[PDB]
RNA sequence: UCCCCCGUGCCCAUAGCGGCGUGGAACCACCCGUUCCCAUUCCGAACACGGAAGUGAAACGCGCCAGCGCCGAUGGUACUGGGCGGGCGACCGCCUGGGAGAGUAGGUCGGUGCGGGGG
RNA sequence: AGAGCGCAAGGGUAGAAGGGGGCCUGACUGCGAGGCCUGCAAGCCGAGCAGGGGCGAAAGCCGGGCCUAGUGAACCGGUGGU
RNA sequence: UAGCUGGUUCUCCCCGAAAUGACUUUAGGGUCAGCCUCAGGCGCUGACUGGGGCCUGUAGAGCACUGAUAGGGCUAGGGGGCCCACCAGCCUACCAAACCCUGUCAAACUCCGAAGGGUCCCAGGUGGAGCCUGGGAGUGAGGGCGCGAGCGAUAACGUCCGCGUCCGAGCGCGGGAACAACCGAGACCGCCAGCUAAGGCCCCCAAGUCUGGGCUAAGUGGUAAAGGAUGUGGCGCCGCGAAGACAGCCAGGAGGUUGGCUUAGAAGCAGCCAUCCUUUAAAGAGUGCGUAAUAGCUCACUGGUCGAGUGGCGCCGCGCCGAAAAUGA
């Protein structure tokens, strides 16, 4: 499937540790940061659980 | 009362099932874990005479013939519901002739 | 009774209910599909139809259907209907509860007392042709301490019972009273 | 108030789930009774402990009226 | 009665089973709020009911106190409550039917139940036997 | 390849309880006897040996019946990972993914593997 | 299977772990792969090898008891033995 | 001697805790483990995620076990009454074992049973991940908040655990009037540049006295309950109506009857029990008052007039009462 472009819009401060490790997994360091990743079931698996923190688009 | 079978199945392999009737006596070499018979020296299915205790000792060797001809030796004796003594003991004693 | 039914599918059952549509499901030995009906109209029907009287359902296909009500799930808090079961009949015998009319007054009700109606209706096997709008029972020989079983009923022709004969239909019980209280609290 | 009591936690239950590779002799399951029956290549001790009998893979079998079983399918 | 000893409080979660339908009598009184109903409550309602229509019909009570309600006696912090000062209560989730009446006019049962409501802590509703059965 | 029977497995009640019917050539059982091997805390009931006659009553084998038992959806709901929104609270409501139990419709008096005897 | 399984409870259990009988003493010695549990120290399970044995026709089973409580580091001293 | 209190002095840079477990004449102290850091070594494994397998007994539900439970049925046992004794028989708007029907409750009940969680395999994952051996530590009073239970009183800024999280150490910044832990957000330094977040855009105070459609007349909003009321607006249902209703006004409103019974009296009107007819267009063996008991008044119902709507009930929105405190609002 075409690449995925995710962006962090809400801060993880005060969210469960797992949701922190998720963003670190995807490679989202600071806020408002861009990050495009070959979409696989494994990559979307984290994007899913952090959806309340990020806005995604297809590329 | 088939506790005897359960106890044997747990051991090695090659169960010598020995069903016996009022005028009959059978015997199979069953390697379980697949439920298949390898040898089957029947009596009232072979042709043998009439004396039972004398007849059984004969059918016993009928297995020995067909057993070694295939390569078998685990004497795992399934003494079924019947107590080891009569035509069973003879069927066995006979089987052990080889 | 008749009622205009409509077919259902992917639509969110909750979304339907917000509009006014009580979802339901018609089915039988050979048939089965999702549907629904207008709630307000359903109420007006069911207030007399219930699970006793038959109900012909008209789909947008004009298809008439001799459905019955098999069950109506309710929402606790504001007792209200969630969804309906429609048993589509053919002609073979089909179990169903039939009404009951306890006509007459026992000596109990006269001499102070009350008739408890254990079964307001009875389950009986019968052909869709035989849909007796009610059975009757001459509750009058009854008194405080007496009781009627299914082992005796105004069974019309062809209508055989499926419930046990020894099941109690109704009985007359003594009244609760004030002079009982002084006696009760003593213990 | 006579009541402030209890006994040690015994940390029992299944010790090796299905698919897990096992060395011969290592333990598969500790249990109160026979909540699990032994079976092929699996022995049982005084406390009803089930232990693998040869290197292999653990797998569980349910046999209804006859209860559940733990097996080690060998390979080497 | 029997059971054994005293019992944990638990929590009155959603009225999942906290709902019902009439199964005896023509009229009923259903709960609308979660609450522990005391024996002293159930009774006071039941009596005030008959007390209203003397020698009247017949009332049913579908809720029953099996829960021991404990209470420490004006002190500090040792042990579990000797409890039972209020003794026993019945769990009531909003929607459950509590009291049935039967064998009386509507205005005769619209009052009896109207009263039994007052003797209760919670807000309640009266009901006709609609037409919903099984 | 097909049919009946014998033995033995596999799943583990849709295989069961019960009611009706059928099978003795073959196989199986009861069945004749208790000298011998063997056996009864008494008894050939059981276990055992030697076995004709009779029988298919019992037992078992096969087949029918849905009264009991057992299996049992679909639809909806309770509950609930995760994400939110309202009230003093005991509490309640929405989005997203998962989704019962009970109950309704229905289903079932079994399916199969290896050897052996027999048309 | 709601009984029994010495004794609290639980799990388990008649396809015996339950009741009875014959012979019996493995309530063995020398060990112990690999584990469970675990801060330490402890506690627990254990196939198999050797010796010499018990019951069984044999396959086999026996290093106490259906299982989980019935217990006490080290120090100091007692008795027996090499 | 002090397991206690106090005090401990220059600078910049990197990382960065704990307030838990076990034992402790231990409880504000210690030893080991947990968590921090440095050095050397291994190098894709790490948190998190996808797929698959196995382990599980909670939420919910259920009554099949263990118990609890309302009504009814059937029915041993016992109790009262007829009747009696040789003991036998029937009745039983008394209590009730077993059993059955309906209807239910349970942390220490489970025929069932999620979501999820645990673990192993494979794959994504180079991260102030992870693993092996060592040097140095501190911590071992936590607190609040969300959720799940116990204790308590379904009290406490209460208490004890569990999963999170923030303060602790972010009393640095923005919002919340002010305010560790609520909302937003992780401050390397400079800028009289820009977009936003929560929250806000009438004045103190940046930014709409913005647009469109409703509701609210209480200062509600500006923080309270059972419960009470012709508040106001809105959907729905039943009924009355131009064949003449609702309201008011003109007239009758009764006869046997003064209902049977209780009672000093009970005349429709303390209470108990209740189900006639007839003059007729209509008047109920009676709605309320009046009585010592009655007569008197009225509705109910019918006639006339009028001339257009009216009455009851269910549901939703906002509001009203319920509502008393001590320095000045
Ligand atoms: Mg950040
Ligand atoms: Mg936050
Ligand atoms: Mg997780
Ligand atoms: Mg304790
Ligand atoms: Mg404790
Ligand atoms: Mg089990
Ligand atoms: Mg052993
Ligand atoms: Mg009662
Ligand atoms: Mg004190
Ligand atoms: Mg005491
Ligand atoms: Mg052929
Ligand atoms: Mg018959
Ligand atoms: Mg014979
Ligand atoms: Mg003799
Ligand atoms: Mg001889
Ligand atoms: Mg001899
Ligand atoms: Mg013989
Ligand atoms: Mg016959
Ligand atoms: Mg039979
Ligand atoms: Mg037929
Ligand atoms: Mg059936
Ligand atoms: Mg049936
Ligand atoms: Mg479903
Ligand atoms: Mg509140
Ligand atoms: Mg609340
Ligand atoms: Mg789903
Ligand atoms: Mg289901
Ligand atoms: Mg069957
Ligand atoms: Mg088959
Ligand atoms: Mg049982
Ligand atoms: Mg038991
Ligand atoms: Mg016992
Ligand atoms: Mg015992
Ligand atoms: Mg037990
Ligand atoms: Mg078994
Ligand atoms: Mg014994
Ligand atoms: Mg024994
Ligand atoms: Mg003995
Ligand atoms: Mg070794
Ligand atoms: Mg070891
Ligand atoms: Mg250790
Ligand atoms: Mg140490
Ligand atoms: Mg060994
Ligand atoms: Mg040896
Ligand atoms: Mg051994
Ligand atoms: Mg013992
Ligand atoms: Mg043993
Ligand atoms: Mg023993
Ligand atoms: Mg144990
Ligand atoms: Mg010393
Ligand atoms: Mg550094
Ligand atoms: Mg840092
Ligand atoms: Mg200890
Ligand atoms: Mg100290
Ligand atoms: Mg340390
Ligand atoms: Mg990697
Ligand atoms: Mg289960
Ligand atoms: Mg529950
Ligand atoms: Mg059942
Ligand atoms: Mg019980
Ligand atoms: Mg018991
Ligand atoms: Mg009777
Ligand atoms: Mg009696
Ligand atoms: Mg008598
Ligand atoms: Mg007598
Ligand atoms: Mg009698
Ligand atoms: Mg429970
Ligand atoms: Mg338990
Ligand atoms: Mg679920
Ligand atoms: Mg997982
Ligand atoms: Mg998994
Ligand atoms: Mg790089
Ligand atoms: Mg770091
Ligand atoms: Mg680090
Ligand atoms: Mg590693
Ligand atoms: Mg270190
Ligand atoms: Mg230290
Ligand atoms: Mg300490
Ligand atoms: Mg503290
Ligand atoms: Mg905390
Ligand atoms: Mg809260
Ligand atoms: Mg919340
Ligand atoms: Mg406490
Ligand atoms: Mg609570
Ligand atoms: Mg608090
Ligand atoms: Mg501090
Ligand atoms: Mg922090
Ligand atoms: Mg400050
Ligand atoms: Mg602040
Ligand atoms: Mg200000
Ligand atoms: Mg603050
Ligand atoms: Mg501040
Ligand atoms: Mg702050
Ligand atoms: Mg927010
Ligand atoms: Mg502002
Ligand atoms: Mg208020
Ligand atoms: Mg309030
Ligand atoms: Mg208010
Ligand atoms: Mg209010
Ligand atoms: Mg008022
Ligand atoms: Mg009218
Ligand atoms: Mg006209
Ligand atoms: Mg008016
Ligand atoms: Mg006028
Ligand atoms: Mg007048
Ligand atoms: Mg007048
Ligand atoms: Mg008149
Ligand atoms: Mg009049
Ligand atoms: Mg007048
Ligand atoms: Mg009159
Ligand atoms: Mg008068
Ligand atoms: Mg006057
Ligand atoms: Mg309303
Ligand atoms: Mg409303
Ligand atoms: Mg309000
Ligand atoms: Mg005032
Ligand atoms: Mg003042």
């Amino acid at each position: 499937m075409p690449r995925l472009k995710v962006k962090l819009v809400k801060s993880p401060i005060g969210y469960p540790k797992d949701q922190k490790a998720a963003l670190k997994a995807l490679g989202l360091r600071r806020l408002q940061q861009e990050r495009v990743l070959e979409d696989t079931p494994a990559i979307r698996g984290n994007v899913e659980k952090v959806a309340h923190l990020v806005r995604v688009e297809v590329v | 009362k088939f506790r005897v079978r359960n106890r044997i199945k747990r051991t090695g392999r090659l169960r010598l099932s020995v069903f016996r009737s009022l005028k009959h006596i059978y015997a199979q070499i069953i390697d379980d874990e697949k439920g298949v018979t390898l040898v089957s020296a029947s009596s009232l299915a072979l042709k043998l005479k009439g004396n039972k205790t004398e007849v059984a000792r004969q059918v016993g060797r009928a297995l020995a013939e067909k057993a070694l001809a295939l390569g078998i030796k685990q004497v795992a004796f399934d003494r079924g519901p019947y107590k080891y003594h009569g035509r069973v003991k003879a069927l066995a004693e006979g089987a052990r002739e080889g | 009774y008749r009622l205009k039914a409509y077919y259902r599918e992917g639509e969110k059952p909750s979304a339907l209910r917000r509009a006014g549509k009580l979802p339901g499901v018609m089915y039988n030995r050979h048939l089965n599909r999702k549907v629904y009906v207008d709630l307000v109209e359903f109420d007006k029907v069911f207030r007399q139809a219930s699970i006793h009287h038959v109900i012909v359902l008209e789909l947008p296909d004009g298809q008439s259907l001799p459905t019955l009500v098999r069950q109506v799930n309710l929402d606790k808090r504001r007792r209200r209907p969630e969804h309906v079961d429609f048993f589509v009949l053919s002609d073979e015998p089909v179990e169903m509860y039939v009404p009951l009319r306890f006509v007459g007054t026992p000596a109990g009700v006269r001499a102070g007392g009350v008739l408890q109606e254990i079964h307001r209706d009875i389950l009986v096997k019968v052909s869709p042709r035989n849909i007796p709008e009610f059975i009757e029972v001459d509750v009058s020989g009854l008194e405080i301490g007496d009781s009627l079983h299914a082992s005796d009923l105004k069974l019309p022709p062809g209508v055989e019972l499926a419930v046990s004969p020894e099941e109690t239909i109704a009985a007359v019980v003594p009244p609760e009273d004030v002079e009982k209280l002084a006696e009760e609290a003593a213990a | 108030t006579k009541n402030g009591r209890d006994s040690q936690a015994k940390r029992l239950g299944v010790k090796r789930y299905e698919g897990q590779v096992v060395r011969a002799g290592n333990i598969l399951v500790r249990q109160r009774g026979t909540r699990f029956k032994p079976g092929k290549n699996v022995g049982m001790g005084r406390d009803f402990t089930l232990f693998a009998l040869v290197d292999g893979v653990v797998e569980f079998q349910d046999r209804g009226r006859l209860g559940r079983y733990v097996h080690v399918r060998p390979l080497a | 009665r029997m059971k054994y000893r005293k019992q944990q409080r638990g929590r009155l979660k959603g009225a999942t089973k906290g709902g019902d339908y009439v199964a005896f009598g023509d009229f009923g009184l259903v709960a609308l709020e979660p609450a522990w109903i005391t024996a002293q409550q159930i009774e006071a309602a039941r009596v005030a009911m008959v007390r209203h229509f003397r020698r009247g019909g017949k009332i049913f009570i579908r809720i029953f106190p099996d829960k021991p309600y404990t209470k420490k006696p004006l002190e500090v912090r040792m042990g579990k409550g000797k409890g039972n000062v209020e003794g026993y209560v019945a769990v009531v989730k909003p929607g459950r039917v509590m009291f049935e009446v039967a064998g009386v006019t509507e205005e005769q049962a619209m009052e009896a139940l109207r009263i039994a409501g007052h003797k209760l802590p919670i807000k309640t509703k009266i009901v006709r036997r609609d037409a919903y059965d099984e």
